């Protein structure tokens, strides 16, 4: 409901600022933003509010801002203990709240790396049983968190997705995958697929075809 | 001193329902509301619904609408979530949390729309009633190097072992976690980074074994 990058990050000492882009029915039109820490495998934790806002305990070095539709959380003196996912929230029209997707942050360990992508078409074998699945690989990358978007001839494809969290490679790179699910049909009918791969420091987008 | 104890995690049937309880302390507790925050597993935070423990009243959000019924109890300070018709979809964490301050009703909602105290979640999983092995298909290949691998497609329950030309293979192979479906079935891939120069010279056979449905397959991965 909103949108937010994959991942930040920089090294201890640093600062980095997580967005959080919405409409004029939430982020937009109210000044009900709040941010959630959650480190992994524990309970979230409420670190904004009211755009600005911190509850009682939370550090000076954790802000937050709004300009026109989206929204931002800034954290400066990094520590290894802000390592965490970070979402945003909003009132929206009506009686609702909605969040972001999420955001890692990583202290970084090692520099970054630039993802490689293949994309694999459907086997024939896949085909021949009437049905199509696109794999997306992601290889070789760091800090370990991507955006995958499908797209159908230039246009966004959201039915049919799945898509694994970061995985650790052997060689201590990240990984991951994705898979969007065709009937052979579609995949004969269209010019081409395409996965768009967003990455910290690079976009990736992969075509494959008939 | 702000408390919020939940029930324990819970096993389902789809079509089932179940009902998770959340249990407050260290406030006065008609003085506020309480949410409902969930989280499929490896996805993100979505909010479910509030109540008005003040009379309780509720709102629920828009993928939620129905199949959820937020009650509770004022004699004894719980929350309840229940879930009617459970889909594999509703597998998640299901967290209570209490707002920050009361609501000024006709006049100041502000406290409402924050998550500020937590319980530590209840997990739903609503698991497939069904034994099924996989669809081996082969991921076809074609900076120097290439990737291959194995598409494992539609089974349950887990493991699902892969190994490449019978273990020999060890260097650039990655096998993934598997995505929880829709339908209630996994799937997986494994793949291998190798040298461009290597394809279609060398051979490369991934060798899937997914005990519980007997299967094992050894499938052979060839360029396009």
């Amino acid at each position: 409901a909103l949108t937010q990058p994959a991942s930040v990050s920089a090294s201890p000492g640093q600062s980095i600022t997580i967005s959080c882009s919405g409409t004029r029915s939430d982020v937009g039109g109210y000044d009900f933003v709040s941010w959630y820490q959650q480190h992994p495998g524990k309970v979230p934790k409420l670190i904004i509010y009211e755009v600005t806002k911190r509850p009682s305990g939370i550090p000076q070095r954790f802000s937050g801002s709004k300009s026109g539709n989206t929204a931002s959380l800034t954290i400066s003196g990094l520590q290894a203990d802000d390592e965490a996912d970070y979402y945003c929230c909003s009132y929206a029209n009506y009686d609702k709240l909605i969040l972001g997707g999420g955001t890692k942050l990583t202290v970084l360990g090692q520099p970054k790396a630039n993802p490689t992508v293949t994309l694999f078409p459907p086997s024939s074998e896949e085909l021949q049983a009437n049905k199509a699945t696109l794999v997306c690989l992601i290889s070789d990358f760091y800090p370990g968190a991507v955006t995958v978007a499908w797209k159908a001839d230039g246009s966004p494809v959201k039915a049919g997705v799945e898509t694994t969290k970061p995985s650790k490679q052997s060689n201590n790179k990240y990984a991951a995958s994705s898979y969007l699910s065709l009937t052979p049909e579609q995949w004969k009918s269209h010019r081409s697929y395409s996965c768009q791969v967003t990455h910290e420091g690079s976009t990736v987008e992969k075509t494959v075809a008939p | 001193q702000v408390q919020l104890v939940q029930s324990g995690a819970e096993m389902k049937d789809p079509g089932a329902s179940v009902k998770v309880s959340c249990r407050a302390s260290g406030y006065k507790f008609t003085d506020y509301y309480m949410h409902w925050v969930r989280q499929a597993p490896g996805q993100g935070l979505e909010w479910v619904g509030w109540v008005n423990t003040n009379g309780g009243f509720t709102k629920y959000g828009a993928k939620f609408q129905g199949r959820v019924t937020v009650t509770r109890d004022t004699s004894t300070n719980t929350v309840f979530l229940e879930l009617s018709r459970l889909t594999f979809g509703d597998t998640a964490m299901y967290f209570c949390a209490r707002p920050m301050r009361p609501v000024s009703h006709g006049i100041d909602y502000s406290g409402l729309f924050v998550f500020q105290f937590w319980g530590r979640g209840t997990m739903v999983t609503v698991s497939s009633a069904s034994t099924k092995g996989p669809s081996v298909f082969p991921l076809a290949p074609s900076g120097g190097t290439a990737a291959l691998g194995c598409l494992v497609k539609d089974y349950f329950p887990e493991p699902v072992t892969v190994s490449w030309n019978s273990g020999a293979l060890t260097s650039g192979v990655h096998t993934f976690p598997a995505v929880l479906q829709s339908s209630g079935l996994y799937s997986l891939s494994s793949v291998v980074t190798v040298p461009s120069s290597s394809l279609g010279t060398q051979t490369y056979i991934c060798n899937v074994n997914h005990k519980p449905s007997n299967t094992k397959v050894d499938k052979k991965v060839e360029p396009k």
